[PDB]
């Protein structure tokens, strides 16, 4: 997927919060995590 | 690793290892020196089908 | 069983009078049918308000046929806001011991497999009706196993009379009886089919031999006292010996390579020996008293540890 | 850190491959196959060939050379895969069995092990007597022709340490040709826990037999499954009764008239005998004679259609099913991924 | 046909077609309807013109038999007609009304007690859709490379007919008929 | 191929007409590919001589054929009573000149 | 005139996916059987003789 | 029942059950319940349906059995005083003759096959 | 799903038609070798 350690130190934060699951088609990788996923670690 | 079987608790110990053979070409020799006792008796056991 | 047990919540609404709420703390141990394994249910699912079918009110016999389509659970504690139960199929508790309470007029010895039965007994049909919410909580009656095989066998036999006495029980020499009501033709055909399919499957080609042992028993019962007290005084085959002398079929089809008697006995233990579970539900529950007594009286708690 | 039980068993890799199938598949053990040509010799219905099974199982042992092992679930599904419904995915389960398992000419086994299961049912040793549940893979150490299998025979799947601290868990992996719900297919869509049921399917005809393995997720207990397994397979229970009984020879026409006990019990003029008179020819040979025939009757062992067993449960508020495809080398498979499964087996139960 | 129905028979069904309880009422008329069909079999086969008779499956089964005594013209037979004895080629006559022939091309259905039916490989005719004895309004009349026949009634009720024990064509009449209506295999 | 000569002795096509050619009496008895004698556990020592499917699957580079015969897998066993074909369990690093 | 059948009839639930033992059913039309007339083959007014 | 077979095959390892003197006599109460409960059962159902043996063995008997399977189709003998009593006895033998298992063996650090005289590990259903 | 009644196609299913007495004495089942047609 994507590097989870890289997102631990972010280079810049978003501002507006929007349901991302509506805009799925723009993305190469997309994964919803309910509370804690096993494959996060 | 800790897991209990039989009242007692097995403590299985593992260790992951590696083998890299950094020899371009042959770097090891086996030399057959002497002959101990032959296992098979050189006899006549004819074969069935 | 889960590693930390499984405990549902049965939600209580807000408007309940204190002469109704203080009468629910007498439900420290009861039996409640759940339809799901949801962690948060409602009282409107628990009561007999949720039981009734389309238009048709249930009898006492077809009431069994929606038990096995539900999940029997045991209340461990009534809290002031909710009722906490524990299902019997998922897992009991951490320890596996679950405290109960008798509704029975019948004492409990150790090692008795408990099945549950509707309140069929006369002078017994006591349910807590909540006037504040129209709620009727039918609590079934835990019984020992060999009574539960009888009472189901009584009520199925009663309906077969009505397609064309019986109501007398005994346990430890105490006469007790049950209610006589008309029965719906639907749930009787659901039971008559469940008998005969589980019964005709017990007839095998090897049963031709065992029918020819019937005249031997009737003579053997006249020598051993174990066998005349086995047939019965009101039996059937005793009247079969005075009329019909059977004899075996002569030859068999491939009578060397097969065991006819062994086929008839394995096919008997899987259908007729299983029959006490088909009509009723599964006896999950039995009694293992640790330190209290040997026999638990009526109206007293009793620890319970699981069983197949 | 909950409680779970482990297994270890040194197992021949003839039919199951933990190199190909990764962590999280079902496993099915077998009895030692030396008893199979005798149980088929013994429990067979009359008028059939008993020694067909030893020839069929023989040709499998005569084809793995070109000891009670273990059959992984993906091998069993792909063997019986020529009789499913989603046929496109059924030819994707077979499409990686022949291309990922360590070995050559895998198709000579798949057209043999399924042919063995075509001979299990006619020789009447039913495979649910032979197939036994065994746990799911959490680690494996492999070598040529044998491997060490460590499974979980009891407990939750999601707790056993894998051995790799890179991915120190697993998840149950099943092909999408067998995971059949009974939630969406019965109308019951409410939340709640759900069970897991393995189901074999039989179809007894003259040399035209089948096998279908499923992992059925439902909310019914084992006490309330017998109508639902008849609900799907109503024709199968019919054709097992009517086409199952063959070459059992009937005595024709009706040698047996009516059974006269009820006609003779109410009359006082009927002759009788006491206990001291029976088994004597001067008393019993004036009674009624009754010679019943039971030949060609479709017995319950000749009228089976299914056989279930427990497999475990899903203790969440709602089951978490997924639908993905993961890569087995160069072939990808329709896979249903089940999350948070606790393992509790049970006895097999015939649905005759 | 007379040899197969001389003594009073019981026509058991040779095919596999499940019924309905309302559908007993339809087959009950087929009993009453039965001997009138067998006449209008022989009437409508007689009623064809002799030039147009040789498009039927019956004529193309005789010419496929006199050839072995080559491929008949037009290539109506399937490519696997001479492989086993179950590869039949049928006709379809109407049950009700005027008994006619309802086929462009003779239709080949391979079969296997009971046996199921199955089409083979191959502008459009409606009667090409349905198997023999599958529906009402279809008498079926099929033949073999053995030139043993079958008459399949609605529901799968049928009886086999040996035509080869009655076809009386001499050899110079035969080979004068073959060379006119077949083609030599390359 | 018996239009060509034997690479060992080059003046004859073979030394056995009943063993060397295809479908011979020697082939029909001792090939894995026909399976006459794979049901019995007793070893046939000429199994590696006649089974043509095994040699054609082997490679040709003498750099690796020599080391692989330093630790080849023997077809016999020593724990067996008389002499058995190997169980699929055991592996014995026994060197093969043959 | 009823066709002899040993079996009266059965009740078969069929989920559309799990169709197995593919046999075929006998098609009868939707109009009633009073319209399905007896077959009439009209003789010609003249004879071939 | 023969008195009025001893070959067992498990694991590909032949057993024998014959080796009979007191074993025939000791088991006699087991036999006499197994015979009677079957022969009572096969006569009451034979009394309820007096046609289970007089039907043809493959025409009529299969006709009646299939209608029994379908859900949606709806002096004095002591007859109904026996269906109670026969299910007391047959309901009892279903407990002692099913032999509900208590124990599962899951091997770990040892032999896969447990031999006669070993110490085998034990789990119960959780 | 779908629900329907169901009659099994067994090979014992026969059918008994009735012939008239003068049926086979018909001028089409009895043809000479040379007709006027």
């Amino acid at each position: 997927g994507y590097r989870y350690a890289a997102a631990m130190v972010p280079t810049g934060s978003l501002l507006s919060t929007i349901e991302v699951a509506s805009h799925r088609r723009l993305f190469d990788f997309f994964s919803r995590v309910r509370s804690d996923a096993n494959s996060l670690y | 690793a800790r897991h209990e079987t039989g009242g007692g608790v097995n403590f299985t110990l593992t260790q992951p290892r590696g083998n890299v053979d950094l020899g371009v070409g042959y770097t090891a020799v086996v030399a057959t020196a002497t002959v101990r006792n032959p296992v098979t008796d050189m006899g006549n056991l004819p074969q069935n089908f | 069983m889960l590693a930390d047990g499984f405990e549902t919540d049965i939600a209580i609404p807000s408007g309940i009078s204190r002469p109704d709420a203080a009468a629910l703390q007498r439900c420290e141990g009861r039996v409640v049918f759940l339809p799901t394994i949801r962690r948060q249910l409602t009282l409107a699912d628990v009561a007999h308000e949720s039981f009734v079918s389309g238009g048709v009110s249930p009898d006492t016999l077809g009431l069994l046929l929606a038990y096995r389509r539900r999940f029997p659970a045991v209340i461990t504690r009534v809290l002031p806001t909710r009722i906490v139960a524990c299902p019997l199929d998922v897992g009991l508790t951490h320890a596996g011991t679950v405290n109960l309470r008798n509704t029975s007029p019948v004492d409990l010895c150790n090692g008795d497999p408990i099945s549950l039965v509707p309140p069929v007994f006369e002078g017994q049909a006591t349910d807590v009706r909540l006037d504040s919410l129209d709620l009727t909580l039918r609590f079934p009656v835990p019984l020992p196993s060999p009574l539960a095989r009888e009472i189901v066998a009584r009520l199925v036999a009663r309906g077969i009379r009505d397609l064309n006495d019986l109501n007398v029980l005994y346990y430890n020499g105490s006469r007790l009886s049950l209610l006589a009501d008309v029965q719906q033709l639907g749930p009787v055909n659901a039971e008559l089919r469940s008998l005969v399919l589980n019964m005709v499957y017990s007839i095998t080609e090897g049963t031709t031999i065992i029918l020819t042992l019937i005249p031997r028993l009737f003579a053997l019962s006249a020598q051993d006292g174990y066998v005349n007290a086995l047939l019965q005084m009101q039996s059937v085959t005793r009247e079969a010996a005075q009329l019909i002398h059977p004899e075996a079929p002569a030859l068999m089809q491939d009578g060397e390579r097969r065991l006819p008697l062994y086929e008839a006995l394995v096919a008997w233990l899987t259908h007729a020996g299983q029959l006490g579970d088909t009509l009723a539900l599964a006896p999950v529950v039995r009694v293992c008293t640790f330190d209290g007594a040997a026999v638990v009286r009526s109206g007293d708690m009793a620890p319970v540890i699981r069983y197949p | 850190s909950p409680r779970h039980h482990l297994t270890r068993q040194v197992i021949l890799t003839d039919l199951c491959q933990p190199n190909a199938d990764r962590a999280g598949t079902l496993l099915l053990a077998l009895r030692h196959p030396a008893d199979l040509p005798h149980l088929a010799h013994q429990r067979a219905p009359p008028g059939r060939q008993t020694e067909r099974l030893g020839e069929a199982w023989g040709q499998l042992m005569e084809a793995t050379a070109l000891r009670a092992g273990l059959v992984s679930f993906n091998f069993l599904v792909a063997a019986c895969a020529a009789s499913y419904d989603a046929r496109d995915a059924a030819d994707a389960v077979r499409a990686h069995v022949t291309a990922n398992y360590r070995g050559t000419r895998v198709g000579a086994r798949l057209d043999r092990f399924s042919e063995c299961l075509r001979a299990m049912v006619h020789t009447h040793v039913f495979p649910h007597e032979v197939m036994r549940f065994f746990g799911g893979l959490v680690s494996w150490v492999t070598q040529d022709e044998l491997a060490s299998v460590t499974a979980v025979c009891a407990g939750p799947q999601e707790a056993a340490h894998t051995g790799h601290p890179g991915r120190p868990r697993s998840a149950v992996i099943l092909p999408a040709c067998a995971f059949v719900d009974l939630d969406a297919e019965l109308g019951l869509g409410g939340p709640g826990a759900a069970f897991l049921y393995l189901v074999f399917t039989y179809r007894q005809r003259r040399d035209q037999e089948l096998c279908c393995v499923y992992v059925i997720k439902s909310q019914l207990p084992p006490r309330g499954l017998e109508p639902a397994l008849e609900r799907l397979f109503g024709r199968l229970r019919i054709t097992n009764t009517i086409h199952g009984t063959e070459d059992m020879t009937p005595p024709a026409p009706n040698r047996n008239p009516d059974f006269p006990l009820a006609g003779l019990a109410a009359n006082p003029q009927t002759p009788r005998c006491s206990a001291g008179q029976v088994t004597n020819p001067q008393f019993a040979d004036r009674l009624y004679r009754w010679q019943p025939d039971l030949r060609g009757r479709p017995t319950a062992r000749t009228c089976t259609y299914a056989a279930f067993a427990e497999l475990g449960m899903m203790p969440e508020d709602s089951p978490r099913c997924l639908h993905r495809t993961e890569r087995f080398g160069a072939v990808s498979v329709p896979v249903v991924i089940l999350e948070g499964v606790v393992w509790r087996p049970g006895e097999w139960r015939a649905c005759a | 046909i007379r040899a197969a129905l001389q003594g009073g028979p019981r026509i058991s069904q040779r095919l596999r077609y499940d019924f309905g309880p309302d559908q007993r009422a339809w087959l009950g008329e087929v009993t009453r309807r039965f001997p009138i069909l067998l006449e209008n079999l022989m009437r409508a086969v007689e009623g064809t013109a002799p030039d147009a008779f040789f498009h039927t499956a019956y004529a193309l089964a005789v010419l496929a038999h006199l050839g072995g005594r080559v491929v008949p013209l037009g290539d109506d037979l399937p490519a696997r007609f001479a492989d086993s004895d179950g590869h039949y080629v049928f006709d379809y006559y109407s049950t009700s009304g005027d008994t006619l022939r309802l086929n462009n091309r003779p239709i080949a259905v391979a079969m296997d007690e009971q046996s199921k039916c199955r089409f083979m490989e191959a502008p459009r005719r409606v009667c090409e859709q349905y198997l023999p004895g599958e529906s009402y309004a279809y008498l079926c009349l099929g033949f073999n490379r053995r030139l043993c026949g079958i008459v399949v009634f609605p529901g799968g009720f049928a009886f086999t007919i040996n035509i080869a024990a009655y076809l009386s064509l001499s050899d110079p009449v035969a080979r004068a008929a073959v060379l006119r209506f077949c083609r030599k295999v390359s | 191929d018996h239009g060509q000569s034997d690479p060992s002795r080059a003046f004859a096509a073979t030394a056995n007409p009943w063993a060397s050619q295809r479908f011979s009496y020697g082939d029909l008895l001792y090939n894995g590919a026909y399976h006459l004698n794979g049901a019995s556990p007793v070893l046939s020592p000429c199994f590696k001589f006649f089974t043509s499917a095994d040699i054609a699957a082997k490679h040709r580079c003498l750099e690796r054929l020599i080391v692989e015969t330093g630790s080849a897998v023997s077809t016999a066993t020593a724990a067996s009573d008389v002499q058995f074909k190997r169980p699929p369990g055991c592996r014995e690093l026994v060197e093969d000149p043959c | 005139m009823d066709p002899y059948c040993p079996f009266d009839a059965l009740d078969v639930w069929e989920h559309r996916r799990f169709i197995v033992a593919d046999s075929r059913n006998f098609i009868t039309p939707e109009f009633p059987r009073d319209f399905w007339m007896s077959p009439v083959f009209n003789l010609p007014r003249e004879t071939a003789a």
